[PDB]
Order: C-alpha cells, then structure tokens, then sequence
C-alpha cells in the first residue's frame, strides 16, 4: 500500500539556488501520456 | 490523517524498505499528484484513507478526496521555483527560467532540472507561492539531460 508523509510548506524562497537552462523543444504527446521529441 | 496544506512524499512499503515513489500537493482538502506515481491506487494518510476522485493518463494527473484545485499558470516570462522533494532528502527550492514545449495543440512551459524518478509530483511555483504545475512528465533531450513539462490540471 502507498502512504503520504508531510515534507513542508509551499512557499517561494527568496535567494534560492538559481540554476537550469530554458530550451525551446518541438514535442509530441501520445495517448499514454508520454512526451517525445519531434525532429 | 494529515489534511494540512503542503508538499508530501508518496511512499510504499511493497518493495525493499520504505521507497519514495513520488510527491504531491495538499490544497483545500485535495491531494494532487502525477498518475504515474500512484497508478490511481488508494492512499493512506496515517489511519485515514484517501480515495481517487479524478484522473487522466494523458494529462498524467490524479486528485484525491475532491476535484483538481490547482489553477495558477506560468506567465510565460518570469523565473519559477521547483520545490523538489527528492527521495530521502530535505525539501529544497530551486529557481529556474522555464523553457518551452512546442506541441501541435499549443505551448507548455518546461523545467530543465534533473532529479530522481521518485521526485515526480513536486510542485512548480510562481513568485506568489501558487502551484503552477507538477514536475515529473517530460523528455530526454540529445545530451541525455532531462526536461519536464510544467504539468497543470483544470479546475472545473
Ligand atoms: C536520462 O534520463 C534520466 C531519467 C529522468 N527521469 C525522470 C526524472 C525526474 C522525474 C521523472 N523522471 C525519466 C527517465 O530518465
């Protein structure tokens, strides 16, 4: 069986670690909910 | 069980030890997570039971105890925060500027942050703290890096 356990509040943290890029990708979504790249 | 608003880990004792299969959001008495985390199964919160209420495999979303409540949207311009809850690790906010998933049915925001599979269902937030979507359904691009969609449901 699956169970839930609290992990925290949902708040914006000022001065959180800023990382990650912003790629623009052509993608397709199938009936099973799987995303794939369109080329 | 615990009905306080906040982020929660989705755990299972079926496998070896206690394993974290995902994360979710409690808001207005409803638990929100990704479909691939629970497969639509019932959830336990202490002595209490959470039953599925709405779900969709294509959207890869599921709600418990009531209808989907999260309706905030990425403004398409500003940085956001992934409130990542990794297996066995403390909740941690990560700021990023989202990319774009261009589909035949419109554009969706995307976050290029790489975390373990059991981090699926972690909320993405705007500057106001509102949940604009869940992290965990995406694609693996050329250089093997992971890019998740900012997956948001519909509030009826
Ligand atoms: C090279 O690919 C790395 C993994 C990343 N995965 C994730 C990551 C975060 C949340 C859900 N799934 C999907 C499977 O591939």
């Amino acid at each position: 069986d699956m169970y839930i356990e609290r992990a925290g509040d949902i708040t914006w943290e000022k001065d959180a670690e800023v990382t990650g890029n912003s790629p623009r990708l052509d993608v397709a979504l199938d009936e099973s909910g799987d995303f794939s790249l369109v080329e | 069980g615990e009905t306080t608003d906040g982020v929660y880990r989705v755990m299972t004792r079926r496998l070896l030890g206690s394993t974290q299969v995902g994360v979710g959001v409690m808001q207005e008495g409803v638990f929100h997570t990704m479909w691939h985390v629970t497969k639509g199964a019932a959830l336990r919160s202490g002595e209490g039971r959470l039953d599925p209420y709405w779900g969709d495999v294509k959207q890869d979303l599921v709600s418990y105890c009531g209808p989907w409540k999260l309706d905030a949207a990425w403004d398409g311009l500003s940085e956001v925060q992934l409130l990542a809850v990794p297996p066995g690790e403390r909740a941690k906010n990560i700021q990023t500027l989202p990319g774009i998933f261009k589909t035949k049915d419109g554009d969706i925001g995307a976050v290029a942050l790489d975390y373990p599979a059991g981090t699926s269902g972690s909320p993405i937030l705007d500057k106001c703290g509102r949940v604009i979507g869940l992290y965990g359904n995406g694609v693996v691009i050329k250089n093997g890096s992971y890019v998740s969609a900012i997956t948001q449901g519909k509030r009826e």
